């Protein structure tokens, strides 16, 4: 598998902005910053490792196709079910381990990249959730 | 295989070097010109507003004005407070703003609770309150004229005479920028237009003027590897093409087409009337360049391969081309000299079909216009300007005598004095009959002009837009006391470089519209199918709006999907589709005055019907000569109104996004120098600096807010027991959206 089109669209905009002179080549002196923008939690060790591996020449210019490949090397494994579970439990007000169906619908519709009702109703029905039931997000991530 | 452009975007001091003399001569009288400091004069107006605020609160008559004016006053004062870093001024303004809160909280609880909702959202809480027609009331200027019982300064009086439209024009740099990028999103019910006693006043130009008169003067530099510095050695060509008339396809202009075994075309170009060898060696070097670096820029066009460039005897060319039908026109186009220079290249067939050929179906055109729009703008960024796509001329009565040289300016409101509406095009049907856009990509590259030359006083810039570099003179502007010319215009001299960057982009998209406009009419002429008629027109309206969306995506780097939404707010596609359908067809020429008025009203829903006093010509329409159709009446605006509206929404988006993101970088470099341990203050100042950083994010974008979120968490960790009352709610929302995205991204798995 490879990265989706949404991820291409996000990594573009971000890297096209951070090109402080709009030439098509970002400076390595600031690479660490833009990586945080794309949802990475970096340490200085890995940053210096990427500096050396790409800029052994000493130019210090990073281009779009290289940036996508280096990000793919990072995005090999960083997140798991635990990262998803924490992202679910920020809705879990009381530490019970269950979430409401109507609230999940709302946030999936209202925020980010708006879903359709048909897709979110599929998300509920195929998860084997009762309409008047609470959604075990731990069990849901285990099922997905 | 590194895809990197050889241009470099930077910043200089001022362009004002080797300009025309800043003097106008009228009947022998030498009148000089002087500048009003825009920044200074506005700042003076801001300060005068503040003393007027003080005067009113001293008056104790807050009952005198409606509640909505008061609410606006409150939200603006709190925003001006946060935008200023002067501590003494900050304390002054908050002391000024407090009694307003004392009144509004007490008297009107409904509106007050609405404001308090808005105060927690964003610490620029004016931009979120003026995202509708509440703007069209000028609260600041009205209040000034109310309470400024002093003789006005002249400079200020001249300023407010140009920008009487809105109150938004008096915000300092960061706040205004954020508003003018935030008035495009799904929330905004904004429309740059208002009615006043049956007099419609548009100002969808004035917004662009007022943004650009703030930005730092842009300056390009080409790197050493670029063509227009690389002193490449002469073209070594020993290859000759023995020509046979037996293989001639056709003749066009000064070009001959000959068949190949590979289904391709080998073409011969002969030199023009007065065009020397200079253009022909230039075109050759261009084509060799743009095939050497086709992998770099990833220019999508099938581009022509050159082969040879030398001289030939005229007799052979005259002997060979004699067979064809159009020999008289070809004979007159070549020069009288017996030694004629040639230029040969090889191309796919689709190179010699003009984009506006009616033998193409819709999908082929869709993906052909897409290809051509992308290749124009990708090239532009590199540093190559195409001035000579189409010879769109305004008139031919003043051609030489007048300033603009009859050359159509797409932004004629920006580059002149007291010129508002976009101008009548003349004989347009023919004016793009030899347009450079071809169904296989870009063509005729020999007329190229380095982008650097758009910023200097080159032959071109000095030739065409003289009255930009000169300085604005107008009868009324003349002050007898000073004997010199004062304006808010003259100051455009230092900053003309930007106005010629956006004029490039705006003229490009106008070539695209006229071409798609000509195609449509040419194919729909022979149609009886009124549903199919709209089916063709609707398709070419959509292709136009996809075209502007590919423009913005390459220039500024917004994803196209979002960019289309950020456009389709402004120029309501349905109006634009209809305007075109009507104003380009010879159909309306067969109407009476009453049927015309009924068709006019139905097509210009909200705006007034178009007024004109020309006598129509059967089969043609409006004509100055009497054979070729125009666009618009005699000495009036374009009938393609919503085309102007789309053009200004394209530019104000490109400039107003690059400028905003220059603002965001200033604030981030600020906040980090706070966090690291160089600039040392308390929690409140730190929280404020992070709150401002969130408010200068791109419209409806996600990742930018995600970055600031990370900073806020680092900031809150740094200050352990710091109060978090003000800034939990905003980041909470941002936190929730980051969560929602992650969930939605993982879901993308319902496959296999
Ligand atoms: N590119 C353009 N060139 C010329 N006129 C334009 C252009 N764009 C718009 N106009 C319109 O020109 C109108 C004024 O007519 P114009 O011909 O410029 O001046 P005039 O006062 O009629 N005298 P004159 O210039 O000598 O013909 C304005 O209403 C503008 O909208």
């Amino acid at each position: 598998d490879q990265l989706t089109e949404e991820q291409i669209a996000e990594f573009k905009e971000a890297f096209s902005l951070f090109d402080k002179d709009g030439d098509g080549t970002i400076t390595t002196k600031e690479l660490g910053t833009v990586m945080r923008s794309l949802g990475q939690n970096p340490t200085e060790a890995e940053l210096q490792d990427m500096i050396n591996e790409v800029d052994a020449d000493g130019n210090g210019t990073i281009d779009f196709p290289e940036f996508l490949t280096m990000m793919a090397r990072k995005m090999k494994d960083t997140d798991s079910e635990e990262e998803i579970r924490e992202a679910f439990r920020v809705f879990d007000k009381d530490g019970n381990g269950y979430i409401s169906a109507a609230e999940l619908r709302h946030v999936m519709t209202n925020l980010g990249e708006k879903l359709t009702d048909e897709e979110v109703d599929e998300m509920i029905r195929e998860a084997d959730i009762d309409g008047d039931g609470q959604v075990n997000y731990e069990e849901f991530v285990q099922m997905m | 295989v590194k895809q990197y452009y050889f241009a470099r975007r930077g910043e200089t001091s001022t362009h004002d070097t080797s300009l025309p003399p800043p003097v106008k001569v009228l009947s022998g009288r030498s009148i000089p010109l002087k500048e009003i400091p825009f920044e200074a004069t506005r700042n003076e107006l801001v300060q005068i507003y503040l003393t007027s605020i003080d005067k009113l609160i001293k008056s104790n008559k807050l009952n005198s004005i409606p509640s909505q004016q008061i609410a606006s006053h409150y939200l603006f004062l709190r925003s001006l407070a946060n935008s200023e870093t002067d501590g003494i001024k900050k304390n002054q303004i908050l002391s000024l703003a407090k009694p307003l809160g004392t009144y509004l909280a007490s008297k009107e609880p409904h509106v007050w609770k609405m404001i308090n909702e808005l105060i927690e959202k964003s610490e620029y809480p004016i931009i979120h309150y003026l995202k509708n027609n509440r703007a069209h009331s000028n609260f600041m200027l009205a209040l000034i004229h109310e309470y400024h019982k002093e003789p006005l300064t002249k400079n200020q009086s001249a300023f407010v005479q140009k920008f009487r439209d809105s109150s938004v024009f008096l915000f300092p740099n960061p706040i205004y920028t954020a508003w003018l990028a935030h008035s495009y999103d799904e929330d905004s019910s904004f429309n740059p237009m208002f009615r006043e006693r049956l007099s419609t006043n548009f100002y969808h130009s004035t917004l662009t003027d007022n943004l650009l008169l703030r930005t730092e003067p842009k300056e390009v530099t080409l790197s050493s590897e670029h063509h227009y510095k690389k002193e490449k050695g002469p073209i070594d060509s020993s290859f000759r093409y023995q020509m046979s008339s037996d293989r001639l396809l056709r003749i066009q202009g000064r070009t001959l087409l000959f068949s190949t075994p590979q289904n391709d075309v080998v073409a011969v170009k002969v030199q023009k009337k007065g065009e020397p060898k200079s253009t022909l060696e230039e075109e050759f070097e261009m084509a060799d360049y743009l095939l050497k670096h086709q992998r770099r820029l990833d220019v999508h066009s099938k581009l022509p391969q050159p082969l040879g460039q030398y001289s030939v005897k005229k007799s052979e060319i005259l002997e060979i081309s004699r067979g064809s039908l159009d020999f008289e026109r070809f004979k007159t186009l070549i020069d009288d000299s017996k030694d004629l220079e040639v230029y040969v290249y090889k191309a796919p067939q689709s190179y010699f079909t003009y984009l506006h050929d009616k033998n193409q179906d819709l999908e082929d055109l869709t993906a052909s216009v897409k290809t051509n729009v992308h290749d124009l703008f990708v090239l532009l960024r590199e540093g190559i300007v195409f001035p000579q796509l189409a010879d769109i001329f305004h008139t031919h009565f003043g051609e030489d005598e007048r300033e603009d040289k009859g050359r159509y300016q797409a932004l004629v409101q920006l580059l002149n004095v007291l010129q508002f509406q976009l101008g009548r095009i003349d004989k347009w049907q023919k004016a793009v009959e030899y347009v450079n856009l071809r169904s296989s990509g870009l063509a005729d590259l020999g007329d190229s002009l380095p982008i650097t030359s758009l910023f200097t006083s080159s032959d071109f810039t000095k030739h065409y837009f003289s009255e930009l570099l000169t300085g604005g003179y107008h009868p009324t502007f003349f002050d007898k006391s000073s004997g010199t010319a004062n304006s808010l215009f003259t100051g455009k001299r230092r900053l003309f470089g930007n106005y010629l960057y956006l004029n490039t982009i705006a003229e490009y998209l106008l070539v695209i519209q006229l071409t798609l406009g000509s195609y449509g009419d040419k194919v729909t002429r022979d149609m009886m199918d009124k549903p199919k008629k709209e089916a063709v027109w609707r398709e070419l309206a959509n292709v136009m709006f996809t075209s502007c969306a590919e423009a913005i995506h390459i220039m500024t780097g917004i994803p196209q999907s979002r960019a289309l939404t950020l456009l389709k707010q402004r120029a309501n596609i349905e109006k634009h589709f209809r305007q075109t359908q009507f104003w380009m067809t010879p159909d309306y020429s067969k109407l009476d005055e009453d049927t015309l008025q009924m068709e006019q009203y139905s097509i210009y829903s909200g705006e007034p019907e178009y007024e004109f006093t020309d006598k129509l010509v059967s089969g043609v329409g409006l004509s100055v000569d009497g054979v070729h159709q125009d666009l618009g009446g005699y000495n009036r605006e374009s009938p393609l109104r919503e085309l102007e509206k789309l053009l200004y929404a394209t530019v104000t988006l490109i400039e107003g996004t690059m400028q905003l993101d220059k603002e965001f970088f200033k604030q981030l470099e600020q906040v980090e120098k706070i966090l690291s341990g160089e600039i040392k203050t308390d929690a409140n100042s730190c929280f404020e600096a992070v709150a401002q950083l969130l408010d200068l994010a791109r419209p409806g974008c996600h990742f930018q807010k995600r970055l600031v979120l990370s900073y806020y968490e680092e900031a809150k960790l740094k200050y352990p027991s710091a109060p978090t009352d003000a800034y939990d709610s905003r980041f909470q929302v941002v936190a929730r959206t980051n969560a929602a995205i992650t969930i939605q991204r993982f879901w993308r798995e319902a496959r296999k």
